[PDB]
């Protein structure tokens, strides 16, 4: 999905 | 009611447009309205 690791989402 | 659709899911991944996200582009094409309108008879709540 949409941002890697460094995003919760 | 017809509905009239081309029967594919087009899944299209660009890892060339932007670098470190590939971005699936996905689509269908659907379309439609009422083709025999004496086919459909409706229920109205008012009166």
């Amino acid at each position: 999905a949409l941002n890697s690791a460094v995003a919760a989402e | 009611y017809t509905i009239a659709e081309r029967p594919d899911l087009r899944v299209l991944r660009d890892p060339f447009s932007a670098k470190p996200h590939v971005l699936f582009y996905a689509s269908k094409r659907v379309g439609g309205d009422v083709s025999d309108f004496a086919a459909i008879k409706l229920l109205k709540f008012a009166a």
